[PDB]
DNA sequence: ATAAAAA
DNA sequence: TGAGGTAGTAGGTTGT
DNA sequence: TGAGGTAA
């Protein structure tokens, strides 16, 4: 079946003019076009000729020789007036920076210059009018994200997607006036505001406040915005308001000034709404898809090119998308659980995948450590209680391991509400009393009545990283433990929650076991490239997976870093467990991938080359047959691509299948993994990978990642978005 | 697209095949039958933790379709049997009902269990293949053999229209095609009726608002509870006045112990015989179910027809709410709506407030194009009483009646329907050019006849010619005849989804079934139908769906979830609450 | 496998 | 905190 | 007892 894509085909670029005017050198070279650009209000399209640099500027505008202020020296920049040509049949890459940058700029230009729209940043547009109906305190603004593409087929392509964002209905009006200037003045610097300035509406970034606006100065000035205005701001602005100093969200400049009657606030998606909103945003295949298309159509019509016209066109790109298979796994005793085709097996895929976990337990049969079950005091949550989840536990865990010893208990007082003495009190005093020190334990959270929010939270987050390289523990609420035992004396689960307790149990063993690194399965056939190196750095931390072929080898390793003693960490860290694993699991390995989370500097490159040379050196590993390279993984795609499935049915659109795939260049592609077996909510998204150096093949790498997305140790009943060591490393690495 | 009927047919004998496949299917192992048409498994499931076992089976029926041949219709069935302890008493293999209890659909002990009863189509149609290829084989003709068949019957099933609703000052919904319109149709119906209001714009009656007394619920709660929902019900009816209280005392909970207060002391002082009113039950505290539920069955059953009550619970009202300490003022102490908890307390008042105008007889809309006959008659006979509704032209105009059954029982119902008839015709619909009865459950004959005879009196009298008016009887199953089940067959990866809004099958002339629940709502299994049969007139069969069709549209009690019921038995199971 | 927290 | 994804970025023309 | 279908 076809696909409709996310994108919409300029067929105009057979008619379009162009012209042409002309770490540390990347930096000058982008702070060079940032100022002439910003100077003369154009794109710029640095391009690289004869192993030269020049900003790249259309023939139209002058351009006056001058000096930019670079940090070593203040470079001269000139005019040249030779004029370069090009054709609507080679738009080679050194000229791939023209065309694109010309025009995006165009389409920013026209699409801000708009009446009922607004921008939010370099590519995002909001509509003016917020919904209708909400009922809380919140503004909820329609609007779209769009980019330019150079899909393979050498016709440019515009992608639009839907997006929301969240606004409070006034700001800094009704908030804070002149009477609590000092009070609430931490609350609100370092955010990012809306100004409409009459009907030039931008984002902004707070630099703090100010005295009043009939004594700052800035009067005569905002009224006459307001007066050439669509929106009456005269009842808005009074002269009572403060006025408070702005930069823009972009980079730093002169702390301009302006009143605060105008600016609302925004929210990141973190604070609040939670649970209360994010719902609305959620739309399936076709209500997502009738909404783009009559955004393109709305406002992505008779567009004007400089001299010409942007004929961009309608009816999204409709392909063929090829899809990946869904590999086969491995459970104890055997038990294979592989895929033939579109029937029935495919259906319950998780259901299985989750009953085969239960039945045979897990892959994993090594021995265990001592472990721990830190628990309220006898005189709250009392023992009765205790002692029948602990036996219920025990008795699941050693259904499923039955290598487990036993589930030693310590008990802790609470006393009251502190959360820093109730640290030392909790698992600096009995845990220190005892040798329970090294290990793994579980605690459980006290929350029986009444418990005050806003705190527990974080003492859990604390209870997770205190003794984080020897107590590895796994959290759980006492309120839902419970919520299941009532008295009858002695403690029975009632018969009406036995289903809901048997899945609560389930869950818990399961990621207690994924803390203890008890891998409950693997996949049956090798992979591609033998050895995976996934690295993900935040938080100060580092941390790195080992992935051996089939997965029934994976090694997680934490570690901190504080920029060349990183990279010196970095090569020592791989080198250094490279030589040690590879002659136990991967004798002679094929290749080497690192799977890296964010961007690439060319230190893992650089890093994997000096271990391949030092391991030849070694003997270990061979060079002239032997691959080596990096991957980079963004978990906010580049462009936004979406893709629904065409079919008969009532619903015309549908969700693709997990495993489709779609590249743009010979070294970028998409995968979608949630689709048809797993049950999902909206539309899904995609992954983004592409290869940063080395001399691998995308369509291995691109297949392996996907196998390794099928590996799900968390909830096997459920999809999976991240590959298997990037979410290792995000469930790990907790501090 | 083509559909999936669930028949497998067969390549007078009725009784004969039926005696045949009963026969044959006792004689298996692991199948033990409980009905004429029901058999079971001899196992339960695996992974059940409760002490009540499920039994699985299928229920089995034969079908005479127009086509020519006979065709087997067959659907799944679970029984739910404690293990330790009607029985199911065990005579060697031969297992039989008449030391196993056999549970029943209501109390706590199935209501944990009930998940493992609802399959999608795609499940549901596999399990029926499976079940005919694997016990529906091997079936003899006494002698000769029988070939149940498989790859089930494929038909065009063609679909009714969705017709025109017709809402304040005018504001139609219609649908013009399979487009976007149709796919947010119960949005659009409960959006319309939000914003418009109700249709019915007449004067209310008198209104109260007994809640129990300051001892059990402070004086602040009810107050906030009070006037969201009077501001809610203003805006839907702008005829509303207000909504006085009377405060009762508990006087404890143990058994019926409120109750005797509650009529002598506070209705009889304050004169509160007639009326309406809104009751909130007490059960903020930790309560006794037995006590809550005999209040509320003494409450809704203690008074005769006047006095209609609607009731609420105080646990939901309580939690709905915040105890704000009026920061501002001194001494109020009042109640708000938790901030992130306003969309579900807006949606739990406005089903409470459309409750509270369905009992106050105020209906919300109609439809716009008249049905094709003028008057509908629904009659329902409850435990000793019986219901009467009338249904005239588009839905404007629907009279409720109820009746104390003391046969002369046809006497009264005759007398009912004759005085109803003669005073509702010249008003609503003059010169009816068709009556029809639709009658919950059996019938005997005994409405139609007082039908011809009431028909007589009104020729007589010269109110309806006799040449031009037909009347008839259909009869309303509320568990199908046979239980057809259909599905869509697409392209998608799930190759069957549930039929469309409208899909009817008409399995003879005289009888068949219609898909009220489908595309444009959303349900977790598959639709079941429900099942219509014309007994005796002069009617056409086809006009008589439509009109029932059409009129499953009007739902009333939840305008965004789907109907399965037309309005008039929907208004009666309603309002005809035991006396 | 189960309903929500989520028109 | 039993858990999953869907919702949710980066944020250079300039808008005192 | 806020309310619908699906389970019966
Ligand atoms: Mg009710
Ligand atoms: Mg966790």
């Amino acid at each position: 079946k076809d696909h409709i894509l996310n994108l919409y085909r300029i067929d105009n670029l057979s008619e379009l003019d162009f012209s042409y005017k002309l770490e540390l050198l990347n930096k000058q070279l982008q702070k060079i076009a940032e100022e002439v650009s910003s100077v003369t209000k154009g794109p710029t399209a640095v391009l690289k000729r004869n192993q030269r640099f020049f900003v790249a500027v259309p023939a139209d505008k002058q351009m006056e020789d001058r000096s930019i202020d670079g940090i070593p020296f203040s470079i001269p920049i000139k005019l040249l007036p030779e004029v370069y040509r090009i054709d609507s049949k080679d738009i080679q890459g050194h000229q791939l920076d023209v065309v694109y940058k010309f025009l995006d700029y165009e389409i920013r230009r026209q699409l801000g210059q708009h009446r009922d729209l607004w921008k939010l940043n370099t590519h995002q547009f909001f509509l003016r009018e917020p919904m209708k109906g909400i009922q809380g305190s919140i503004n909820v603004f329609e609007g779209f994200t769009y980019k330019l593409a150079r899909l393979a087929d050498g016709h440019f392509y515009v992608t639009l997607d839907l997006s929301t964002k969240y606004i409070d209905k006034y700001c800094l009006s009704h908030y804070i006036n002149e009477g609590n200037v000092r009070t609430f003045e931490n609350n609100y610097k370092g955010r990012r505001f809306l100004y409409l300035n009459g009907d030039n509406w931008y984002t902004i970034e707070l630099l703090g406040f100010g005295k009043s606006v009939k004594e700052q100065d800035v009067l005569n000035y905002i009224t006459e915005k307001i007066e050439h205005s669509r929106t009456d701001l005269k009842r808005y602005v009074k002269p009572n308001d403060l006025s408070m100093s702005y930069t823009y969200p972009g980079r730093t400049m002169d702390p301009h000034s302006g009143a605060t009657s105008l600016a609302r606030m925004l929210y990141n998606t973190k604070d609040e709404r939670v649970k209360s909103l994010h719902y609305l945003s959620i739309k399936g295949p076709s209500k997502r898809f009738e909404a783009i298309n009559n955004y393109i159509s709305s406002y992505f019509k008779n567009l004007k090119f400089n001299a010409g016209k942007l004929l961009i066109s309608n009816e999204p790109l409709v392909e063929k998308i090829k899809n990946f298979w869904i590999p086969e796994l491995l459970f104890n005793n055997n038990r294979r659980l592989k895929i033939t085709g579109f029937n029935s097996g495919m259906r319950d895929f998780a259901y299985q995948r989750k009953q085969l976990i239960k039945n045979n337990g897990v892959l994993n049969r090594t021995s265990f450590d001592v472990q721990y079950l830190l628990v309220p005091d006898e005189q709250y949550m009392d023992a009765n209680l205790v002692e029948g989840f602990k036996n219920n536990a025990e008795f699941l865990i050693k259904k499923l391991a039955p290598a487990f010893d036993k589930f030693i208990i310590i008990r802790y007082p609470v006393k009251s509400c502190t959360s820093a003495s109730v640290q030392i009190q909790e698992i600096e005093k009995v845990l220190h009393r005892r040798n329970a020190l090294h290990g793994f334990a579980l605690v459980v959270l006290p929350d029986l009545d009444a418990f005050s929010p806003a705190f527990l939270k974080t003492f859990h987050e604390l209870l997770k990283s205190k003794f984080y390289p020897d107590l590895k523990v796994q959290c759980a609420s006492a309120h839902n433990i419970s919520s299941f035992f009532k008295p009858f004396v002695e403690y029975r689960v009632v018969e009406a929650l036995k289903g809901r307790f048997s899945s609560y149990l389930f869950y818990l063993v399961l990621e207690h076991l994924i803390v203890n690194r008890k891998w409950p399965y693997a996949l049956a056939k090798n992979l591609f490239y033998d050895i995976y190196i996934g690295i993900d750095v935040h938080d100060r931390h580092a941390g790195f997976t080992f992935f051996f072929k089939n997965g029934e080898q994976i090694i997680f390793h934490p570690e901190e870093v504080p920029e060349k003693v990183r990279a010196k960490t970095l090569n020592k860290v791989i080198y250094e467990k490279l030589k040690l694993y590879i002659p136990l699991f991967a004798p002679n390995p094929n290749g080497i991938v690192i799977v890296r989370d964010g961007r690439s500097f060319g230190v893992e490159y650089k890093a994997l080359q000096a271990a391949i040379n030092t391991l030849a050196a070694e003997g270990i590993v061979n060079k002239d047959t032997v691959k080596y390279g990096v991957v980079d993984l963004h978990k906010q795609s580049s462009v936004p691509i979406r893709i629904a499935a065409k079919t008969n049915s009532y619903d015309q659109l549908e969700n693709p299948v997990a495993g489709s795939y779609k590249l743009v260049s010979p070294k970028e592609g998409f995968i979608f993994s949630t689709g048809y077996p797993f049950d999902i909510k909206g539309t899904s998204r995609p992954l983004n990978l592409s290869m940063k150096e080395g001399d691998l093949d995308f369509m291995k790498v691109m297949e392996d990642v996907f196998c390794q997305i099928m590996l799900a140790f968390s909830a096997p009943d459920k999809s999976n978005f991240l590959p298997v060591i990037i979410k290792l490393i995000d469930t790990l690495l907790e501090p | 697209k083509d559909h999936i009927l669930n028949l497998y047919r067969i390549d007078v004998v009725y009784k004969f095949l039926d005696y045949e496949i009963r026969r044959q299917l006792g004689q298996h192992r692991d199948l033990w039958k409980l009905n004429t048409h029901q058999f079971f498994l001899r196992e339960p499931m695996k992974g059940i933790q409760g002490s009540i076992n499920v039994f699985e089976g299928f229920t089995y029926k034969l079908a005479r379709l127009a086509d020519g041949h006979f065709y087997v219709t067959l659907d799944l069935s679970t029984k739910y049997i404690d293990k330790y302890c009607r029985f199911l008493y065990l005579n060697g293999d031969n297992w039989y009902t008449i030391a196993r209890m056999l549970y029943n659909t209501k109390d706590e002990r199935v209501k944990s269990l009930h998940y493992l009863s609802i399959k999608g189509p795609s499940k549901r149609f596999e399990a029926i293949n499976n079940y005919i290829s694997s016990y529906f084989k091997n079936l003899k003709f006494n002698a000769g053999k029988l070939l149940i068949s498989n790859e089930p019957l494929v038909e065009k099933i063609k679909n009714f229209w969705i017709p025109e609703l017709l809402f304040n000052n005018n504001r139609r919904l219609k649908i013009t095609g399979f487009n976007s319109g149709m796919r947010d149709f119960a949005y659009q119906r409960k959006q319309l009726i939000k914003n418009n209001g109700v249709l019915n714009r007449t004067s209310f009656d008198v209104q109260y608002l007994l809640v129990p007394d300051e001892q059990y619920m402070d004086a602040n709660l009810v107050e906030g509870f009070k006037n969201n929902a009077e501001f809610l019900i203003k805006k839907l009816a702008p005829a509303f006045d207000k909504f006085i209280i009377i405060r009762y005392p508990v006087k404890s909970c143990t058994s019926a112990s409120v109750q005797i207060q509650e009529i002598e002391k506070v209705l009889h002082r304050r004169n509160a015989l007639h009326g309406f009113a809104l009751v909130v039950l007490p059960d903020l505290d930790a309560f006794s179910p037995a006590f809550l539920k005999t209040f509320h069955e003494l409450l809704k059953s203690k008074f005769y027809p006047d006095l209609k009550v609607q009731c609420a619970s105080a646990h939901n009202i309580s939690s709905f709410f915040k105890p704000f300490s009026t920061a501002g003022n001194n001494g109020i102490v009042e109640y708000r709506v938790v901030e992130a908890l306003k969309g579900r307390f807006s949606s739990y008042l406005f089903y409470l407030v459309l409750e509270h105008l369905i009992v106050n007889r105020k209906w919300p809309y109609a439809l716009a194009k008249n049905l094709f006959y003028d008057i509908y008659i629904g009659i329902d006979v409850h435990d000793r009483h019986a219901g009467f509704t009338f249904f005239f032209k588009n839905g404007e105009q629907i009279i409720f009646h109820p009746e104390e059954v003391p046969k002369v029982r046809a006497k009264t119902l005759n007398k009912v329907i004759y005085e109803k008839l003669k005073l509702y015709i010249p008003l609503f619909a003059p010169n009816p050019n068709g009556i029809v009865i639709v009658r919950d459950g059996r019938s005997f004959g005994v409405e139609y006849k007082a039908l011809q005879a009431a028909i007589n009196t009104l020729a007589a009298e010269g109110i309806v010619n006799k040449d031009t008016v037909k009347y008839g009887v259909v009869d309303l199953h509320k568990q199908s005849s046979v239980p057809i089940r259909i599905a869509a067959k697409t392209n998608s990866y799930d190759q069957l989804e549930n039929p469309v809004a409208g899909s009817y099958k008409l399995v003879s002339p005289k009888e068949g079934f219609i898909f009220s629940t489908g595309y444009p709502f959303d349900i977790k299994g598959t639709s079941r139908p429900l099942n219509l049969s014309m007994k005796e007139g002069d009617l056409d069969f086809m006009k008589v769906m439509e009109d029932v069709f059409c009129q499953i549209m009007l739902a009333f009690s939840a305008p965004d979830k789907s109907n399965f019921l037309p309005v008039i038995i929907k208004l009666i199971d309603t309002l005809l609450e035991p006396l």
